[PDB]
Formats: structure tokens, C-alpha cells, sequence
């Protein structure tokens, strides 16, 4: 298994910053595609930025410019460095990554190449 | 039961048929339920349906053994030389369920195309969109365009008395005039059934092979300039520092074209300057300046092709003569010599056809190596 | 017409 742990979570004022950490654990082979999501309460779970070995970034619309994304391709780790935090941000943020096998196929009956983290509680108070 | 005249009534019939045909069947019949068998045992007990390629793949496979259930009945009646003692009842599922079983597994290989391109090139993007949700609400869509599809094999199929040899058989009955058979029934299956669905399942393992290739190929640019930079540092003249100078500018205008690889090639070409005027010892040490183990496989683009092209082979020979049917009740073609013809190769076709696609819920499950792991363990 | 008794 590709285990996810994720730390930095916590109870921020809001306009406040912080930074979510996510180090992949149990992995032979690199990681291709890390990236985080976030759930808030009464509404499903959206993409909020992912980053890919190479550097390339995709944020969503409602945290573009906010939210800073980035890795270290050595300890495979992911951070998310998140600034001037409002309280619509206030949701479970969750980690995933995509770790393919030693030649892989790319066809996944199990768990589809992907895997997620437990998830780390991020609230925003005005 | 209805008396009708047959046109061509030597046809298609001839003794080596009855004779292979119905062995033919009775090879698909213990193969397809010894290996469809096996895929839902693996899947349903052993797996649990964790991915949204599991549910296809477990439909797949259930879809065949409801195909093979049937196929028996076929078995005896061509070795009866074409003599249907089942009823009008029976034939009308069993037409049916050859019918139903064709656009259920070619729309099932198609959504797990779609699925494997979406899982391949928008992981991240597609994930929250590719649920077992939306996965067990595309099976009972297929079912219901399937079942949609396969309802002219279960109102105009009949048993027919042929007046020209009294033998009682089941079939379409391609009449002259009046008749309320739609005209085009095989062109549906021609368009619906292969072309629309295997230029699905064609684009999305070609967008596949387009984006492997170019993580591929930027891989290998990537190593071609580090085994040149340590040629460049165990070089000992100006050739062999050119040489791995110019395969590296080379090489990053080919990982540009995949942005600050303008300043490492114009680096590179400042370091061309000093090799070709004789300056080895200045040329190692513009490179040493400026400049792990991903996953891979290359021969993902052979089961890519071999994907396509088992899909292509194996319903192209059925599709061309459900076309070639298509003509003769058109009217384009009246002749009983190509009638004959094509109602002895039509069972050659479906043998061809349907020994396949009851290998396709085994052939895609030995992709996944849980899935290897699981099955070989039921057999040791 | 025409007899179409293939499965
Ligand atoms: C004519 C048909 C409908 C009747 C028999 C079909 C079913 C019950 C048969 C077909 C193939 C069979 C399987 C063939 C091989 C094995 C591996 C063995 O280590 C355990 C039993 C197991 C897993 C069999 C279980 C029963 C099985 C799934
Ligand atoms: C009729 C059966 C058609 C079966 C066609 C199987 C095609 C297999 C194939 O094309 O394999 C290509 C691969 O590149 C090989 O190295
Ligand atoms: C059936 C006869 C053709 C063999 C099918 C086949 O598998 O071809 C072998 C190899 O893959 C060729 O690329
Ligand atoms: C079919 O049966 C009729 C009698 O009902 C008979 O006259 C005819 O020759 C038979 N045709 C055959 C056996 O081909």
C-alpha cells in the first residue's frame, strides 16, 4: 500500500496563513501526481490544486492566486502553502497521489493507481 | 407455427458445417464459462468492486456467461441441420441474448476505454467525476441501449415452417414486400454495435499512446542530457566533447517541445564555442555549471495495440457479412450463389467473434497484476 | 423472402 499522512492542519483567525504538508509513505517508486481536496460541510469534495513531478500546477478558480502548491521530488512530499484564508475555506482537506507499480500496466482492479490520505481539519473564523 | 418460401434454401447448408460448427460452439461454451467464471470469483469475492474498471469488468464477464447460457441451443441446432425444436419462445431470448450480448460487451469495452483515458491522462481532474456511482448507472444504461437494441430479435423473431424442405426453423424472414421487419436491422449493428464504439475505444488508447509517449520521451531526454554530462566530465579530446554537446542541444530543444529551455541551450551553445576552437578544458566546466526513477513500461504501447486490433479483428469478419446481409435484403444483391456464401461463413464469423469477446473479462483482468495474483492462486 | 437463421 501508498499511505498518505498529512500534518499542518488548524484553527486559524481569518486572512490568516498556513501550510499543509503530505509525505508519501510505503512507495518503492516515486510518486507521479500529488494534489490536495478539500470537503465542506453539506457540499462534495472538490479539487483544490495539484502538482506533478515535472512543476506544472492546476488550481482551482476559488483559491488561484491564494494557495501556493509545491513538492519535493526527493522525500516526496507535498505542501500546500495556503495565505489570506477565508472562512468559505473552512473544509477537510484531503491528500492524494497517483503511484503506478514496477512496469505498470496502468489497469488498477484494486485501487486504480490512487490513493488518499486520512485527512487534516482546516477552519477559518471571522 | 407460419409457412414461408425460402429463396436460397441450399444456402448455407452443408455438412461441414454441421459438423464444426457446433464442436466450434461446444469449445466456446467450456472455455467462456471456465474464464468468466473465474473473473467473477476473483472480482466480486476476492476484490470487492473497489475501482469503476472492477464493475465493468464484473459485468463483462456476467453479460458472457448470459450469452453462453444459450449457446448450447445453437450448438444443437446446427447439428440438427438447422432444426429449432426449442419453441418460438425460447428463440426469441436466445436471438436475444446473442443480440443483447454484443452491445452490452462492445459498450462495456467502450466506457472502460473512456474510463482508462480519463484514469491515465486527468487523474486528478476525473477522480471526483469516476465513482461507483456513475459506474454501476453506466451498466444499467448499457443494459437498457443493450436490451433497446436487441428488441427487434424478440418481436420479429419467429419460428418459421419452411415449405421448400419442412423444416422447422427460427430466423428473420427477409420478405419480398409487406414485410414489418425494419429494413436496416443489420446496419445497426454496424454502426451501433461496431463503428460508432470501437472509434471511441480507438481515440481513447490513441490519446493514451499519445500521452505515455510524450512523458516517455521527455524521460528519455532528460537521460540523455545526464549520460552526456558525464561523458563530458570523462572526455579527453574536443571530439568527444562535441559530440555529447551537440546530442544535449538536441536534446533539450526536444524536451522544450514537450520555459527556461532557452537559457540552458543558449548555455549549451556557449559551450559549443569553446569545443570546436580546441578548448576542451573550458568546455567540461560550462557543463559540469548549468547540470529519478519513475515508473515505466515500453511495452504498454504493444498492449495498447494489441487491445485495438483484438477488437478490430474479432467483429470485422461479423460485421462485414451482417453488412453483406444488409444488400441482399436491401434488394442490391438477389444472387443464391453470394446468399451461400455468406450463410456459411456467418457461422465461421460468429465463432470468431463471440470465442473472443468471452476472452475479453479474462484477457483485461490479467492486465492488473492483483488480479494475476488472485487467479493464479485459485489454480495453485 | 430470405431466411436469416443464423443466432
Ligand atoms: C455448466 C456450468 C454452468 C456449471 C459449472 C460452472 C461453475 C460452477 C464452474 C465452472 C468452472 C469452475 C471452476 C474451475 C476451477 C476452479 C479452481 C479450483 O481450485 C477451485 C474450483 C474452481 C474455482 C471451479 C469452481 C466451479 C466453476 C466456477
Ligand atoms: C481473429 C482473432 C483476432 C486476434 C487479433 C490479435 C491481435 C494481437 C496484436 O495485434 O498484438 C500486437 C502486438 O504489437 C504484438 O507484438
Ligand atoms: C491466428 C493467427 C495469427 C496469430 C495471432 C497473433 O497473436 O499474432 C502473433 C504476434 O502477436 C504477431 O504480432
Ligand atoms: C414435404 O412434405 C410434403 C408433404 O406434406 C411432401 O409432398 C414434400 O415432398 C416434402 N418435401 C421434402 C421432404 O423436401
Amino acid at each position: 500500500q501508498v499511505q498518505l499522512q498529512e500534518s499542518g492542519g488548524g484553527l486559524v483567525a481569518a486572512g490568516g496563513s498556513l501550510r499543509l504538508s503530505c509525505a508519501a509513505s510505503g512507495n518503492i517508486f516515486d510518486v507521479d501526481i500529488m494534489g490536495w481536496y478539500r470537503q465542506a460541510p453539506g457540499k462534495e469534495r472538490e479539487l483544490v490544486a495539484s502538482i506533478t513531478d515535472g512543476g506544472s500546477t492546476n488550481y482551482a478558480d476559488s483559491v488561484k492566486g491564494r494557495f501556493t502548491i509545491s513538492r519535493d521530488n526527493a522525500k516526496n512530499t507535498v505542501y500546500l502553502a495556503m495565505a489570506s484564508l477565508k472562512p468559505e475555506d473552512t473544509a477537510v482537506y484531503y491528500c492524494a497521489a497517483v503511484a503506478y507499480p514496477d512496469i505498470p500496466t496502468y489497469f488498477d482492479y484494486d485501487s486504480d493507481n490512487f490513493y488518499w490520505g486520512q485527512g487534516t481539519q482546516v477552519t477559518v473564523s471571522s | 407455427i407460419k409457412r414461408i418460401q425460402d429463396d436460397c434454401p441450399k444456402a448455407g447448408r452443408h455438412n461441414y458445417i454441421f459438423v464444426m460448427i457446433p464442436t466450434l460452439y461446444s469449445i466456446i461454451f467450456v472455455v467462456g464459462i471456465f474464464g468468466n467464471s473465474l473473473v467473477v470469483i476473483v472480482i466480486y469475492f476476492y476484490m470487492k468492486l473497489k475501482t469503476v474498471a472492477s464493475v465493468f469488468l464484473l459485468n463483462l464477464a456476467l453479460a458472457d456467461l448470459c450469452f453462453l447460457l444459450t449457446l448450447p441451443l445453437w450448438a444443437v441446432y446446427t447439428a440438427m441441420e438447422y432444426r429449432w425444436p426449442f419453441g418460438n419462445y425460447l428463440c426469441k431470448i436466445a436471438s436475444a441474448s446473442v443480440s443483447f450480448n454484443l452491445y452490452a460487451s462492445v459498450f462495456l469495452l467502450t466506457c472502460l476505454s473512456i474510463d482508462r483515458y480519463l484514469a491515465i491522462v486527468h487523474p486528478m481532474k476525473s477522480r471526483l467525476r469516476r465513482t461507483m456511482l456513475v459506474a454501476k448507472v453506466t451498466c444499467i444504461i448499457i443494459w437498457l441501449l443493450a436490451g433497446l437494441a436487441s428488441l427487434p430479435a424478440i418481436i420479429h423473431r419467429n419460428v418459421f415452417f419452411i415449405e421448400n424442405t419442412n423444416i422447422t426453423v427460427c430466423a428473420f424472414h427477409y420478405e419480398s414486400q409487406n414485410s414489418t421487419l425494419p429494413i436496416g436491422l443489420g446496419l445497426t449493428k454496424n454502426i451501433l454495435g461496431f463503428l460508432f464504439p470501437f472509434l471511441i475505444i480507438l481515440t481513447s488508447y490513441t490519446l493514451i499512446w499519445k500521452a505515455l509517449k510524450k512523458a516517455y520521451d521527455l524521460e528519455d531526454n532528460w537521460e540523455t542530457l545526464n549520460d552526456n554530462l558525464k561523458v563530458i566530465e570523462k572526455a579527453d579530446n574536443a571530439a568527444q566533447v562535441k559530440d555529447a554537446l551537440t546530442k544535449m542541444r538536441a536534446a533539450a530543444l526536444d524536451a522544450q517541445k514537450a520555459h527556461g529551455f532557452d537559457i540552458l541551450v543558449g548555455q549549451i551553445d556557449d559551450a559549443l564555442k569553446l569545443a570546436n576552437e580546441g578548448k576542451v578544458k573550458e568546455a567540461q566546466a560550462a557543463a559540469e555549471q548549468l547540470k529519478k526513477n519513475k515508473p515505466r513500461n515500453d511495452d504498454i504501447f504493444k498492449i495498447i495495440m494489441a487491445i485495438v486490433l483484438f477488437f478490430f479483428f474479432s467483429w470485422i469478419p461479423h460485421q462485414i457479412f451482417t453488412f453483406l446481409d444488409v444488400l441482399i435484403q436491401l434488394g442490391i444483391i438477389r444472387d443464391c450463389r453470394i446468399a451461400d456464401i455468406v450463410d456459411t461463413a456467418m457461422p465461421i464469423t460468429i465463432c470468431i467473434a463471440y470465442f473472443n469477446n468471452c476472452l475479453n473479462p479474462l484477457f483485461y483482468g490479467f492486465l492488473g497484476k492483483k488480479f494475476k495474483r488472485y487467479f493464479l492462486q485459485l489454480l495453485k | 423472402g430470405r431466411v436469416y437463421y443464423h443466432p
